[PDB]
């Protein structure tokens, strides 16, 4: 995509994530842990399903026969009929190709934008308490246990509790 | 001391799709948007179907011996086979394609008597090329011969007036004999001429005897002509010889659809798109089976496959 | 102790539109891109219009009594009504749609004399079906009878050569009587035959008497034929009977456009898209009124409404 | 939108803003105040009207009659004419639907991009002197009166004047 | 006291393109997507070409003196010129456009003898309008006169049966004399009538003498008719007069293409898109030269130019 | 240009850059210097070439003649032929215009996104050691010679070496 998150500064995906499209991975003194996010996955799935539903819409029009395949018709009118049919076929083929290419182009950019938004939200949540490393990972300058990580995962993290300790650790 | 990180999922093997400025991009999912499978049967449930066998579509108006059970039919779907024929005596129709297109959507026919009566001449001409239990003719037309060999044929006129609310269909025929002596033997000597008149119609016809190649053991020919009558008008025939007179008039009823196929019929199904090989049942917007399908069908394209993405870009672990 | 920040505007009630992967998104404005209103009049200002009444388009070439004021007309727009007729004596034209299409864009006609003269026959046949102040015929054709009842009819030949720069239009007619005695009473006894010859045209015609239904109190018929002449050629007519001789030739001038409608005419207007119910005046690129409009018209679609977004997304307070 | 500003980290719009699409809102010791931005509104309106004008364009071509509605024509040619007309109608309907959907998709993303650009431009001006709270707007660490707000609004803010006081307030 | 910066390139003069919501945006580079140049020659290398001169396409079946070298030709590309004619005696074909369309893709013809023989009558009719070294006729047809002036003409019948694997093509003609006395002088007195019969074909023809305008010093006419024969059938001709008998039958071979042009031929070229002014050789997807090109051609549009961007936006230093 | 980098906060381009689309420009005690970037130029060129190749593709279909320009055909069928041809021409012209406009819209946005991605990567490489002036230039708070600039150019910069000196310079 053109947001530089998927296949950008994030090197590769995870094959162990089976219950979502995006998730967290944490490590502290107690151990390691993994989880998944719900909102971004829902948004991506919703708009994909919307595209699929919009594609299969059915238009009701009825057509009938104009020529015969058992006994042939006069040449001069059959030539015109064949010419018109061949004219229509090219238009429909071109339309199909263009539509498929456009949708395929749009989907990937949508997914990349979702990933970038998820990253930026977490970056904004931890103000002046964590440091970026450049690979999609954060370093925290204070002690953060399982309850702290859980309170980071859902939007209920208060940065005033550990401001002084983190500032003292960063400055010196 | 502590660290938190973010990422996305991936799969071992993906699918290749096409984008605006790249070919062969690998993603996690894709689906197909072009249909390539069909059911090799004429699926038809909930509609009345009539399956003409050896009978041709145009025969039901005239009634050759092979169309004795389809003289007054009603249907919603009409199927014609390759072996159908609509003549027992050599001949052909005039402007047949328009009549076929009219009849394919008629939905059935109903017959009504005309009431013509004749005096002096004979009305029981029979041939050996149309056999029911001997020698017979078309079931809805009469062959007006002469009293005896090499006799006169008085000039006569007949008329018929429509009464019902809908237009009617009238069919008559002209006979071209093999030799010239046959014309004298069956209708007498001298010139022959017929004329047909109505409000929007004034035509004349004259037979043209001549030797031709033998078809079904016969050398003569019969030409069938037709016209459509407005619901308040009158039709007049004036003739001296070489006339095949009608006996009944036809009226349409309802509407239907007609196809040409070569497969059997299944009564436990549901479909709306037919072609000469079966039925197409799909929700995909495109098809690549046949270009002359009829009914409610998807659009026809030349491409064989077109994949639509359903996931993000696939980046497998190194 | 200070704070400054930003936002965007919003409205209480928005409008719903459709996007690529959603349906029913709410915004501030939207506009309409499909036209559904018309003016129930034929708006025509700045152009010359001719409104034919009971006169049919094809009558102006022959001149029945109801087309006495449109023999040489000039116009930029031509309007035909449903009640127009182009015959005073029963009959019909041959290959009429092409002639109508030719005449619709002509922009008018101009008549020129031919100069034929006749000797030894009567050229004042009149009928009671076309009455001006008694019994009369078409204003631009002559009916050539015999000198007296049951007389003869000498074989005659006539010719005409084009001189002007543009192609000319020639029209003639053939008469079919209502009996074999009328053909004798009027034209004498024996066979009858006419022939028409040119450089790219050589045809023969022969009448066919017979009894038909009565239209306007008459049983005979008249058939009209036409041809076009290159600006150097010659046309020859050879006949013995059953001829309706032409008297004048027609030349086109300019160009125009013709429509069929059923509403009145307004002279204070401006429009370029007409149909059978009025005028379509709009700047939108799509229309949903009629599929057989003529002129400079928008495109026809089956949808009834298609809204185009104009503002941002609507996020109301609380 | 896919930039995550409108209906993103900004909760809702303002119904009191009537002279523009984007604006500011300030509060200090003296009181409260509101204003509007001129560049972004013009930028959006410019090719909103551009799209309207591009769609309004009129292409000249003249068509005439080929059939009659008073006296019918021969069946075999009328069937062909009807078939061709029915073939063309579907193409035009599909084109109209696709075009409208595409334009509607593009407009919202354009507006979201404009909002995000304005926010980033304002953020970049107050280097090391203000802090982000995450609800979508800033907190200043020094004393700022109406003149300072006006200077911030029209891109005439010099951060070297209050750097020392803001740094001392932020550190301790 | 160090500083690093980032930037992009720019150029002094850019090109203007059109975007979704703007007209006239300046970019660094652009290309063209519409073709407007051609080669004023018929480029054809690697295929066999036949360049008919004064010979018309339909003449090769009948063989007037100007088509003596194209009686049995083979080609992959066929070119017809404006000055070509296919008649030496005044006349015309019937239903000629279908025959031309059939012959344009045949790829050549092959002739086979028929074997008809005649007794009593003369078969050496000659005219002064088709001269080789004197007075002669068509090279593939026979003109059957009578034994002497104002003599009889026995009624005759002939037949021919196809034997090969592919359908055959049969052509015959009917003579319309310039008067009712020349018919007597040549073919004798009395009525004349011809009839043609097959399995799927039966028709009758009768001449119509009359006076017409003089073309090439002659007043009579000849009408040519044709039919196609299924590869196992038989054809019968019965006649008493007014017959131009065929002598050979034609069979198609292969496939090809045909064009109409007015420029010369170049043998050192490669092309697949032809029109009446030369060849179109391009890879662009659109063309704006002619709307009636044939072969493998790009799509035709009305716009004169459409530029495609190839670089970023241009922001020059100022 | 909805990413706001080209014709955004970067005032104008450079006419002295002839070996690439993006590049660097450095100044230190020794003197000035200019270079170019290779990855982003290739990234843009590749998709431009892909678009061109996708447009060049040629579809195989053959058409023949249906009317004569030496001797005219019957009027009623020629009118139908002319009507059908005029119907097809408008569809093809509309398709061409729409396709060209769409591609022209996409290309500029792609280029702007590439420029923004490069700028963001360079910004993320330097953490807590440099300051942003708001015009596309960075200010370094320590002594950086040609080797340090070259290391910055090709992703070989270690911020731990100069962290203390840069922090002390920034604080005071
Ligand atoms: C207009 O197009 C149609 C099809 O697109 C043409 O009909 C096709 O004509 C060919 C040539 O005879 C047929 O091929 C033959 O098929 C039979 C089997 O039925 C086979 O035994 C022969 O060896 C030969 O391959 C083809 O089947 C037929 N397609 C049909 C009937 O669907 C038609 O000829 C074209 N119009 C004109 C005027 O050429
Ligand atoms: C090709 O399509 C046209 C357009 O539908 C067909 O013409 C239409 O034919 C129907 C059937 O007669 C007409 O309906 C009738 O209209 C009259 C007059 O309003 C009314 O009195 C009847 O009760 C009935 O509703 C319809 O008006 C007519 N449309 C027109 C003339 O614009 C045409 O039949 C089709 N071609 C073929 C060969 O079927
Ligand atoms: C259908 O459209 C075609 C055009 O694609 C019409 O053919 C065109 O007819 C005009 C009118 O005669 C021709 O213009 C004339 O050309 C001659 C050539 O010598 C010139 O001397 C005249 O001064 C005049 O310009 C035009 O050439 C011709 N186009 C061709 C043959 O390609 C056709 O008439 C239309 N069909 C119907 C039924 O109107
Ligand atoms: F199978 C097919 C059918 C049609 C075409 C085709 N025809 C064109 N004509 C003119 C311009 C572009 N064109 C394309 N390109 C396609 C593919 C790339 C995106 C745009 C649409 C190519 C392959
Ligand atoms: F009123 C109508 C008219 C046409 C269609 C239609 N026909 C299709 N054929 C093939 C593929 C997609 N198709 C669509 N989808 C529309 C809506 C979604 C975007 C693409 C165009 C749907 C509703
Ligand atoms: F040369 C031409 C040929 C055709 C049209 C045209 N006709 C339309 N009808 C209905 C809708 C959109 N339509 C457009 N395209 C507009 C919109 C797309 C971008 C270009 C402008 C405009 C100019
Ligand atoms: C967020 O997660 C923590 C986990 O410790 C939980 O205590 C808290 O209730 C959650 N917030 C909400 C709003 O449910
Ligand atoms: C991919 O999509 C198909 C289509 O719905 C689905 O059946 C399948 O489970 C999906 N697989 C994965 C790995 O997402
Ligand atoms: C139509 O038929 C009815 C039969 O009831 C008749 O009364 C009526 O006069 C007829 N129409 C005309 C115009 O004669
Ligand atoms: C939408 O625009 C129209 C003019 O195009 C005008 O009424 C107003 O600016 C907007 N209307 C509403 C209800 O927001
Ligand atoms: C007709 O042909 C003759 C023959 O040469 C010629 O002189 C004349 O200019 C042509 N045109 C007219 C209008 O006579
Ligand atoms: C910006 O606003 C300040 C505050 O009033 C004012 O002094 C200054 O002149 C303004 N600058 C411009 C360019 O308008
Ligand atoms: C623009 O592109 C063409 C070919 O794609 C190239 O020859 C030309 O040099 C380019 N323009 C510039 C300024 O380099
Ligand atoms: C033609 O029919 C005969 C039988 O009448 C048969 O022997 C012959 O094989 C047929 N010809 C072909 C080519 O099938
Ligand atoms: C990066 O540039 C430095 C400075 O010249 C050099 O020493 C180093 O080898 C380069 N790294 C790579 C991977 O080329």
């Amino acid at each position: 995509g053109l947001f530089g998150a998927i296949a950008g500064f994030i090197e590769n995906g995870w094959e162990g994530l089976i219950d979502g499209w995006y998730g967290f991975r944490h490590q502290n003194a107690q151990g390691e842990g993994t989880a998944a996010d719900y909102k971004s996955t829902q948004s991506a799935i919703d708009c994909i399903t919307g595209k699929l539903n919009r594609l299969i819409e059915k238009t009701n029009q009825q057509f009938e026969l104009i020529d015969n395949e058992f006994t042939e018709v006069e040449k001069q009118i059959g030539n015109v009929i064949n010419w018109t049919r061949d004219s229509i076929t090219e238009v429909w083929s071109y339309n199909a190709e263009l539509l498929v290419a456009m949708e395929n182009q749009h989907t990937i950019d949508l997914a990349d934008s979702e990933m970038d938004k998820l990253y930026e939200r977490v970056k904004r949540q931890l103000r002046e308490n964590a440091e970026e490393d450049g690979t999609g990972c954060f370093e925290i300058f204070h002690k953060c246990d399982d309850d702290c990580m859980a309170s980071i995962r859902n939007n209920t993290y208060d940065h005033s509790k550990y401001r002084e300790e983190a500032m003292q650790n960063r400055i010196q | 001391a502590d660290k938190i990180c973010l990422g996305h999922h991936a799969v071992s093997n993906g699918t290749k799709v096409n984008t605006l400025c790249e070919r062969g991009v690998e993603v996690v999912n894709a689906t197909e948007t072009v249909e390539r499978t069909n059911i090799p049967r004429i699926c038809s449930k909930g509609k009345r179907t009539v399956d003409l066998g050896q009978c041709g579509l145009l025969g039901t108006i005239t009634g050759p011996p092979q169309c004795d059970q389809f003289l007054e039919f009603s249907a919603d779907l009409i199927i014609e086979r390759r072996e159908g024929s609509d003549v027992c005596y050599p001949g052909k129709f005039v402007n047949e394609e328009a009549l076929r297109q009219i009849l394919r959507e008629s939905g059935g026919i109903d017959k009504e008597a005309m009431g013509f009566t004749y005096s002096g001449i004979r009305t029981n001409g029979a041939t050996s090329s149309c056999r029911r239990s001997g020698s017979s003719f078309y079931a809805e037309m009469k062959w007006l011969l002469s009293n005896t060999d090499n006799a006169a044929f008085p000039q006569m006129t007949k008329s018929y007036k429509n009464t019902r609310k809908n237009p009617a269909l009238i069919v008559w025929g002209i006979h071209h004999s093999g030799s010239t002596a046959e014309q004298t033997k069956l209708y007498g000597s001298g010139n022959k001429l017929v004329t047909v008149g109505s409000s929007n119609y004034q035509q004349s016809f004259v037979p043209s005897p001549g030797a031709r190649t033998q078809v079904n053991g016969q050398s003569g020919r019969i030409d069938f002509h037709w016209l459509m009558l407005n619901p308040n008008d009158t039709v007049t025939f004036s003739f001296n010889g070489a006339f095949i007179a009608p006996d009944r008039a036809s009226f349409l009823r309802g509407k239907s659809m007609g196809i040409q196929s070569g497969v059997q019929v299944d009564a436990d199904c549901e479909g709306d798109c037919y072609y000469s090989g079966g039925t197409i049942i799909s929700n995909l917007p495109f098809q690549n089976i046949d270009s002359r399908a009829v009914g409610k069908c998807p659009r026809y394209v030349k491409q064989r496959s077109l994949l639509l993405a359903t996931g993000m870009k696939n980046v497998p672990e190194i």
